[PDB]
RNA sequence: AAGCUUGAGUCUCGUAGAGGGGGGUAGAAUUCCAGGUGUAGCGGUGAAAUGCGUAGAGAUCUGGAGGAAUACCGGUGGCGAAGGCGGCCCCCUGGACGAAGACUGACGCUCAGGUGCGAAAGCGUGGGGAGCAAACAGGAUUAGAUACCCUGGUAGUCCACGCCGUAAACGAUGUCGACUUGGAGGUUGUGCCCUUGAGGCGUGGCUUCCGGAGCUAACGCGUUAAGUCGACCGCCUGGGGA
RNA sequence: AAAAUGUUCU
């Protein structure tokens, strides 16, 4: 059961739905018994470049500790979501519980 | 090389501050570079030869 | 895959049989059968309508469900099976209220599978959703041009759309031919790619074969007398005039397309 | 792999004489102290120490007369990829018995003219100028 | 002067913009190993990170847009 | 490569106490065990040459393996042989 | 026949890496399309012309489509058996190296025939096709110009699955092993040390440069040898013919 | 930008 660094940025209208999907999203890691060892929303923040055609995008880093397959869900999903704008799925040796 | 002129400064000084961005940045350069194409081969070869220079 | 004969008679020679294990070994599901009669291409009338249409083999027509009405009700794969009627197969599937409807067979879809129709349906293929709810880069097939009436786009054995925009109460399809269509995004559309993309590798191997489909032998014009077609007569090979069809109208280039009640609806034409 | 020993040996001690080295060690075995022996009763070397039990390492104290080596050359006529066995009539000399042959001989490894006062010879296993 | 080798890290944070924009130009550009003194394998991995900034859009990929 | 535990288990099912983890038989079950979880990965990925050559080399080492058990004990090669399914 | 642990492997924990395969995506840029702004050039070269342009080009902004390649990092840097491998992310996956220790106990090395991989081009079927570009065309240049320059421009380059099986596929240096003075680096481990500070002292792996002995026809090579030896295979016997 | 060649044997 490998960990998890994921980083995805949400749309800024959509700021309100963020927590929601957080929440879903950690119950989906659990749904399949693994840890969410950290989970910091950094909120709106102001883009380097316009992603699509916006210059804020609302962030959300979140660590899990989970298997495979609930990760490929959770891609799947993003990938599903326009909501979500980008997503950074990255492996990640030791449960990186500090604060960034 | 994004540059600006701040309040009171000369236009000459600008200039030559501007040109010693885009010399850093090596866009002049990088553009020449880019104007033909190189054989990877041949960049390997310039690389080396460079190399051996700076073996001095 | 596709099998390569060995050339133990000319005519078995060139033969490439695409040879599909999975298919199901024996008779279809009687009821979603129906007679199909052939009509040699030919009208009310009795006239040759189209020509090159014949002889063939007695087919069973397969009520293949191109609508997917069936919302909610998720769907396990019974078997693919052999459609004579299309280059596509057809996966039977079970509804789990009790009812088996034939599907174009996507291109990963096999027996065991789940599908599922309607907008709460996920998005996985052989699953079929508004394209409203598809999101913009899929391919999709079986594409419906009104809402409600039937997919019309992209059945062929290895055909697909790709969903490139959609600009309000239209999404924009980039069709197998490169004709860029506004469809609108009411318009069911079954995910994935059809699936027997390997049917365009099969090479008959002998007229008998094209026979076998129901295709009659195709005479050229210049091979007839100038009372017949255009390209006639001429005291050994002669073709003296530009290719036309029997009926004079131009076939290398000219465009016969002149709808107007449609080209609303072609973004761009394909090339 | 090492598919010699013997010459391997006789190689170390080569680059000992060429490099003026004090002392030349190797993993020893019996046919090497054998032959080490053989060198010190010619007089090529000055000592050899068979040191350790698991694994024993022979180390030959090399002689330099003069500022020069003494062994000035030492080739393995025998090995493994081609083996050179003489009978006493056979028998070699090295620089016209200025120089002598380490023959393994039924009666123990020793130089070419033991064995020919013996009257027998064997595998040459090395010619030491 | 390798600044990370000091610190003692095991590996370099794309999230940590404020470290890695010392280590790019204004262009937007990574900077050289041999100009800030930084140690192989941490530039390697300063480099990554850099590039995974810009990919989330935390720094810029040039400076553009 | 070869998950921890699995290694565990091979060494346990094959080497005469736990701690016998060089056990010729032992090193052939690893190699055949890694084989096995292989053939999977290459049937999915055909052209992956490189991974392969280290497959084929490791096809080798336990051929290798298995000709000095044979040489050295007839019997226990016999055992493993019939253990492991190997042909051979 | 019995052994032993130095060779060769296995396991423990880490390590760096463009190693390989599969799949996602990112931004810059070129091209094309649509639309706006605007007006006589643009483009090109040695200079020209072909070409594109008053039907509105080029320039300039906006939106889109696509394909290919991944600036900077980037380094006689790294990894890979060689070929080669370069955005980032994931899944599968091979090797290498180190740290100690534990285990096997010569299981090794090399290898004709054989098998596999093997750049680029090329070929086969199906896709794709922006840019580049054999062929081809036109313009130049020229004495001629079947070229170099320019403008275009198809196959190809891209992908999928096959075939091809060769390259100055080179380090023009077969593989494995041992040994022999040094220095300067690079890279990647690791043990020790008041890290009193970026350091100090080692010990390994891989690797560039100089250079000693020695070798060499000299050039050079020179602890990664072309030195000193050993094992195995490959290949050579004047040039042309070939 | 453009600059081709040099009869044989001594
Ligand atoms: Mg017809
Ligand atoms: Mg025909
Ligand atoms: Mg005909
Ligand atoms: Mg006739
Ligand atoms: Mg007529
Ligand atoms: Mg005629
Ligand atoms: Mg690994
Ligand atoms: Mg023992
Ligand atoms: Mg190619
Ligand atoms: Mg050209
Ligand atoms: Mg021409
Ligand atoms: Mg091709
Ligand atoms: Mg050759
Ligand atoms: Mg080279
Ligand atoms: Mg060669
Ligand atoms: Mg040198």
């Amino acid at each position: 059961m490998r960990h998890y660094e994921i980083v995805f940025m949400v749309h800024p209208d959509q700021s309100e739905q963020v927590p929601g999907m957080i929440e879903r999203y950690t119950a989906a890691i659990t749904g399949a018994e693994g840890k969410i060892h950290r989970l910091e929303d950094w909120g709106r923040r102001q883009l380097a470049y316009p992603i699509n055609k916006l210059h804020k995008a609302h962030y959300v880093l979140m660590n899990v500790e989970a298997p495979q397959e609930v990760i490929d869900e959770l891609e799947t999903t993003f990938r599903f979501n326009d909501a979500v704008i980008r997503s950074m799925v990255m492996r990640t040796k030791h449960a990186v519980t500090e604060a960034s | 090389p994004v540059i600006k002129v701040r309040e009171n400064e000369p236009f000459d000084v600008a200039l030559r501050r501007f040109k010693r961005s885009c010399e850093k940045a090596g866009v002049l350069a990088e553009v020449r570079r880019r104007e033909f194409y190189e054989k990877p081969t041949t960049e390997r070869k310039r690389a080396k030869a460079s190399a051996v220079k700076r073996h001095a | 895959a596709v099998v390569k004969c060995k050339p133990t008679s000319p005519g078995r020679r060139h033969v490439v049989k695409v040879v599909n294990p999975e298919l199901h070994k024996g008779k279809p599901f009687a009821p979603l059968l129906e007679k199909n009669s052939k009509s040699g291409g030919r009208n009310n009338n009795g006239r040759i309508t189209t020509r090159h249409i014949g002889g063939g083999h007695k087919q069973a027509y397969r009520i293949v469900d191109f609508k997917r009405n069936k919302d909610g009700i998720p769907a396990v794969v019974e078997r693919l099976e052999y459609d004579p009627n299309r280059s596509a197969n057809i996966a039977l599937v079970l509804y789990k209220d009790g009812e088996r409807r034939y599907i174009l067979a996507p291109k990963g879809l096999k027996a065991g599978d789940q599908i599922q129709s309607g907008v709460d349906a996920a998005i996985k293929p052989g699953n079929t959703l508004p394209m409203r709810n598809i999101p913009v880069g899929s391919t999709v097939h079986n594409v419906e041009m009104k809402p409600g009436k039937g997919g019309q786009l992209a059945r062929s054995a290895g055909t697909y759309v790709q969903i490139v925009a959609r600009d309000g109460a239209y999404v924009t399809l980039r069709l197998r031919s490169g004709e860029m269509r506004k469809v609108e995004a009411d318009c069911r559309a079954t995910l994935g790619e059809v699936g027997n993309a390997e049917h365009m590798l099969r090479v008959l191997g002998k007229a008998g074969a094209a026979r076998w489909r129901g295709v009659r032998p195709t005479v050229r014009g210049t091979a007839m007398n100038p009372v017949d077609h255009p390209h006639g007569g001429g005291e050994g090979r002669n073709f003296g005039k530009h290719p036309v069809t029997p009926w004079g109208v131009q076939t290398k280039g000219k465009k016969t397309r002149s709808n107007k009640r449609t080209d609303k609806f072609i973004v761009r034409r394909r090339s | 792999s090492m598919q010699d020993p013997i010459a391997d040996m006789l190689t170390r001690i080569r680059n000992g004489q060429a490099a003026n080295k004090a002392a030349v060690t190797m993993p020893s075995s019996k046919l090497k102290v054998a032959i080490a022996n053989v060198l010190k009763e010619e007089g090529f070397i000055e000592d050899f120490k068979v040191e350790g039990d698991t694994k024993p390492e022979l180390e030959l104290t090399l002689k330099y007369f003069q500022g020069k080596a003494v062994v000035e050359s030492i080739q393995r006529v025998s090995r493994p990829g081609l083996r050179i066995y003489k009978r006493k009539d056979e028998l070699p000399k090295v620089m016209a018995g200025l120089g002598i042959a380490v023959v393994s001989t039924s009666k123990g490894v020793m130089t070419d003219r033991a064995a020919r006062q013996a009257g027998l010879g064997g595998e040459i296993i090395c010619y030491v100028a | 002067f390798c600044r990370f080798t000091e610190e003692g890290v095991q590996e370099i944070d794309y999230k940590d913009i404020a470290t890695l924009k010392n280590y790019i130009t204004e262009s937007g550009k990574i900077v050289p190993s041999r100009i800030t003194g930084t140690r192989a394998k941490y530039q390697r991995q300063l480099a990554r990170a850099i590039k995974r900034a810009r990919y989330l859009s935390l720094l810029p990929y040039t400076d553009r847009h | 490569s070869l998950s921890t535990e699995a290694t565990a288990k091979i060494v346990s099912e094959f080497g005469r106490d736990a701690n016998d983890t060089g056990s010729t038989e032992v090193q052939v079950a690893l190699l055949t065990a890694q084989i096995n979880h292989l053939q999977g990965h290459f049937a999915e990925h055909k052209k992956d040459h490189h991974s392969r050559r280290g497959l084929l080399r490791m096809v080798s080492q336990r051929r290798k393996l298995l000709d000095y058990l044979k040489r050295k004990d007839v019997a226990r090669y016999t055992q493993l042989i019939e253990r492991l399914g190997l042909r051979r």
